[PDB]
């Protein structure tokens, strides 16, 4: 899990 | 009556990669409901460095800042003078909110401090780059995020501690079609891969 994904993730 | 001024934006180089700072998210009609729309403001490009440049010496230097008649109409375009000598063109893109068309900020509207732009200053496009993300079908439930997802997307090149890079693949009417990376790391890929999205 890259760290884009962690950001993406709580925006989503 | 005032002349309602609306400045065309900075074309990205077609499949050229280029180095990108993500900002306010400037407001465009030429954006479609489905797609992922961002602003980017390009950096680093010397070519139109010394243009803008030369233009905000002139606009602090300019002496004949005439106000509106009436006022700036929203989603057009004016200058903001926050002091003697210090002008930057904006546009109004709603009733309370200015944007600062060659920094990419939004700032709060005030009546007084706005002014005409003047003709000789509508030659430069806006140094941002209105900008859609290319190549997706957006799940409908996903869409209400997508300003979340803007928020996340312009703090991404400081999570990463790198600058963003990004690619025109091509132009729908005035919006730049992009892809935006940081190395390996592929924001549409990234997308995708959380199924809020698929590939065209």
């Amino acid at each position: 899990e890259s760290l884009l994904d962690a950001l993406l993730g709580k925006a989503l | 009556p005032d002349s309602m001024v609306l400045l065309s934006s900075s074309w990205l180089p077609l499949n050229k990669d280029i180095e990108v700072e993500v900002v306010d998210y400037l407001p465009s009609s030429s954006v479609a409901p489905d797609l992922f729309a961002l602003t980017l403001l390009r950096i680093n490009d010397s070519s139109m460095k010394e243009k803008y440049d030369s233009m905000h010496e002139k606009m602090n230097a300019y002496a004949q800042i005439v106000p509106f008649d009436s006022e700036l109409e929203i989603g057009y375009d004016g200058v903001f003078r926050d002091a003697p000598r210090s002008v930057r063109r904006v546009r109004r893109i709603s009733a309370t909110k200015l944007y600062l068309v060659d920094f990419g900020k939004i700032i709060n509207y005030e009546k007084a401090k706005c002014f005409q732009l003047p003709k000789v200053f509508q030659s430069m496009p806006t140094r941002v780059s209105l900008c859609g993300l290319d190549g997706l079908t957006w799940s409908p439930v996903a869409i209400p995020s997508f300003d979340n997802i803007r928020e996340v997307v312009k703090k991404w090149g400081q999570m990463e501690n790198s600058t963003l890079h990004a690619m025109a693949c091509g132009f729908q009417g005035s919006i730049n079609m992009i892809n935006l990376f940081c190395g390996k790391s592929i924001l549409a890929d990234r997308l995708q891969r959380k199924g809020v999205c698929e590939y065209l």
